């Protein structure tokens, strides 16, 4: 991937550490059946309100050496062609070519 | 013990260049102080040189400075020794700076005199007692001003025992100004210990520490402190923690000096135990057993 | 008895009592005025620094004697430092000016 | 009882380390329960080896954690300390639980 | 009407002092001049001193100073000595378990990772705890002490802060 791509990427998880709080806050009110019709209505306005890159659904799972986002896996951060070659030259441990 | 009187953090580690619990067995990294270890990294005599403190919760005044023949703060307060210990050992009341009040600022005050006070002037009035009291009144002393009332009350008197009184009164009182000993020293707030190494712990022949007796007096006033923090806490009342502050300034006056006060107090087995002022004076102090005389290698008998 | 150097005190660094501990003789207080007595100020000087309390000055000493040297580095006693730590104990603010 | 959950990768390794901790209680304390050996865990994995496209060409990796649960029946003064200066081996995470 | 005053035992034999007290009132049949005898204790303030309902009269006054292991009243003389409050007691008595209240239903001590372990078998060391299962009482004290660097499940009780 590009640059740019990884910045973007970087900005969205930042305001995403940053508008945790709130934002949850926000959703806890919107589902608490027990409360205000007025108060929810304000809750989902405010939540509109809030940056768009602040939700943690628009944040890509990209690899953590090449910003690739397809081919991904979660327990190494890597796509799949570096993990691979990450195997290869001892660097994950544990991880070997498995055959049964 | 971390972290008790001899602690690592607060002094140094046991061993030379070695965390006593952990880590540093070489000669590369001498200071770190890991957190599983609360210990310094220096030398074995490191810890002789190096001192604690104690937070008195109380405030107590000096052994040396109240009880000298002439005592320091007898002199200086215009007070009376007599009176001096019974507001001392809360047992009397200092009034300090009343107001509009028919009191004097030296004169003190009982039971009696504090209930009847008490229910009379319930607004502008102060008259505390102890330590506290008496730091207060040292605090609140103008020297230069006594100075001047003092030299002119002096040269306003032909009364031969007045002069000879105030002239003693005097001297005192322009001699502090002249040096940088404030008045409010006097009283003991942030009590100083000894270096452990200055008060052994070794064990003689068998398994048990003969403990020098500075540690029953240093560990005495720190359960004494604790137990008067703790009562401070709780809001416990009046007559409770006035005993507790009295039982801390008995301590403290009989770590100093002990026996100076009401009979000394003894662990093992009437004997009284032997304090910091026990070690300075006497034939065997430092002065006669140890700077005067030694004892020295290279000799023969 | 006889001693050129054996075991030291914990508390203060000055040889132990005794023939039993292998001790020293205490060079006492008359001693001292009896050297003062005379010039004798060198005899002294190593007689309640070097030989007795100073830790340094006295393996400086020890160097000294095994190369043949004959020359002190007099310090300070360690006790008048155990001394100042008494005293600072206490309320009392002692110090070295200067 | 202190139950000890050790882990690694490395199965000959894990061995060695819950020897060595069966030793440390053994000396100090009494009755130990013993190396009891749990299921590892084989996490397998399949990914894609071409960099661009081939997609019946794979490598299908694994990792085999291995699980040993060694119990101590008796904790005593000294055996909390058996261990204190006996840190295991890198690459095996112990897990130690009294009760 | 009986009043309180507070009465001073060699510490450490206090529930003996107010059994021997209780006693020496119904020997000597005083019993309309004794209302109570307190020593209060939470899961022990106050660290040496009997709570006494009591009157004043120089008889009473010789019988508690007589029970055995007594030095004497605390207050502001020897000849009439002092009771203590009572507008601190409406207070205190809404109030009676202030340093053990269900106020705070799970940290006991600021865990972080500055605690020591020295309650049940694992004891006087030190560890770091990450997280902590307060709600179950439970605690991941990574403490280095006994064995490697793994997180034992300690007892809030069990350690210290
Ligand atoms: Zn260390």
């Amino acid at each position: 991937a590009k640059q740019s791509m990884k910045a973007r990427e970087v900005k969205r998880v930042a305001l995403a550490d940053k508008y945790f709080a709130k934002r949850a806050e926000l959703k806890a009110i919107i589902s608490d059946v027990n409360a205000s019709d007025e108060d929810r209505w304000n809750a989902v306005l405010k939540l509109q309100t809030l940056p768009r890159d602040s939700s943690p659904s628009r944040q890509r799972n990209r690899c953590r050496q090449t910003g690739r986002p397809h081919g991904f896996l979660r327990k190494f951060g890597l796509s799949r062609i570096k993990v691979r070659e990450a195997a290869m030259r001892g660097e994950i441990p544990g991880l070997k070519k498995a055959s049964w | 013990e971390r972290d008790g009187l001899f602690c690592a953090r607060i002094f140094g580690p046991v061993k030379d260049y070695e965390c006593l619990c952990g880590k540093y067995k070489r000669l590369k990294h001498r200071g770190v102080i890991c957190e599983k270890c609360g210990v310094e990294v220096t030398q074995t005599k490191v810890r002789r040189e190096r001192m604690g403190h104690i937070e008195l919760a109380s405030p107590t005044a000096h052994i040396w400075f109240l009880k000298s023949l002439p005592s320091r703060i007898g002199l200086l307060l215009d007070m009376p020794l007599r009176d001096i210990e019974r507001v001392l050992y809360f047992e009397s009341y200092v009034v300090i700076e009343g107001g509009m009040t028919n009191l004097e600022r030296q004169q003190i005050l009982t039971e009696e005199q504090y209930l009847d006070a008490l229910e009379e002037f319930g607004d502008e009035f102060d008259a505390k007692m102890g330590a506290e009291a008496i730091q207060a009144l040292l605090k609140s002393m103008d020297l230069e001003q006594e100075c001047e009332q003092l030299r002119e009350e002096l040269n306003e008197t032909n009364s031969e025992t007045k002069r000879k009184k105030l002239t003693k009164r005097i001297k005192l009182l322009e001699a502090f100004v002249q040096s940088g000993n404030k008045p409010e020293w006097m009283i003991l707030t942030v009590l100083p210990v000894l270096p452990p190494d200055l008060r052994p712990l070794v064990p003689l022949d068998g398994g048990r520490f003969a403990t020098s007796d500075l540690n029953d007096l240093y560990r005495r006033v720190i359960n004494r402190n604790n137990r008067l923090k703790r009562l401070l806490d709780l809001a416990a009342p009046d007559i409770i923690v006035r005993n507790e502050k009295r039982m801390l300034q008995e301590a403290v006056d009989a770590l100093l000096d002990n026996g100076r006060r009401g009979r000394a107090i003894t662990g093992s087995n009437k004997r009284p135990l032997k304090s910091l002022a026990d070690m300075i004076k006497g034939k065997q102090g430092r002065f006669r057993q140890n700077l005067l005389g030694k004892r020295v290698d290279y000799s023969g008998r | 008895h006889a001693r050129s150097t054996g075991s030291y005190s914990l508390v203060t660094q000055q040889p132990l009592g005794g023939k039993a501990q292998f001790g020293g003789q205490r060079f006492g207080e008359m001693e001292v005025w009896a050297l003062e007595a005379y010039g004798a100020a060198y005899t002294l000087q190593e007689m309640l620094t070097v030989k007795s309390d100073d830790v340094n000055g006295r393996t400086k000493m020890y160097k000294n004697i095994v190369d043949g040297n004959h020359q002190m580095e007099p310090g300070m006693p360690e006790s008048f430092n155990v001394l100042l730590k008494e005293i600072r104990s206490l309320g009392i603010n002692i110090e070295l000016e200067d | 009882r202190i139950r000890i959950r050790l882990k690694a990768f490395d199965h000959r390794l894990i061995d060695q380390a819950t020897a060595e901790i069966v030793e440390t209680a053994k000396r100090t304390g009494a009755q130990v329960r013993g190396p009891i050996p749990l299921p590892t865990r084989k996490e397998r994995f399949t990914v894609l080896i071409s960099p661009h496209v081939n997609k019946d060409a794979r490598d299908q990796y694994e990792i085999r954690t291995h699980l040993r649960l060694v119990d101590i029946v008796e904790p005593t003064e000294k055996t909390v300390d058996a261990l204190m200066r006996l840190d295991l081996a890198a690459g095996v995470d112990v897990q130690i639980s009294l009760g | 009407k009986k009043r309180w005053y507070v009465v001073q035992a060699f510490s450490g034999f206090e529930g003996r002092v107010a059994t021997s007290l209780r006693e020496h009132i119904k020997l000597h049949n005083m019993e309309d001049l004794f209302g109570e005898v307190m020593v209060p204790t939470e899961e022990k303030f106050f660290p040496g001193y009997v709570l006494v309902q009591m009157v004043m009269n120089d008889a009473s006054w010789h019988l508690v100073r007589s029970v055995p292991r007594v030095m004497g009243f605390i207050g502001g003389t020897s000849d009439r000595p002092a009771p203590i409050s009572d507008k601190e007691v409406d207070a205190i008595m809404n109030r009676l378990q202030q340093v053990g209240d269900k106020p705070r239903p799970k940290t006991l001590f600021e865990p972080g990772e500055m605690v020591r372990v020295n309650d049940g078998p694992f004891a006087d060391f030190n560890g770091v705890v990450e997280e902590v299962d307060y709600e179950k009482s439970r605690l991941k004290v990574s403490v280095s002490i006994f064995g490697r660097a793994t997180p034992v499940e300690l007892d809030f009780s069990q350690v210290e802060k």
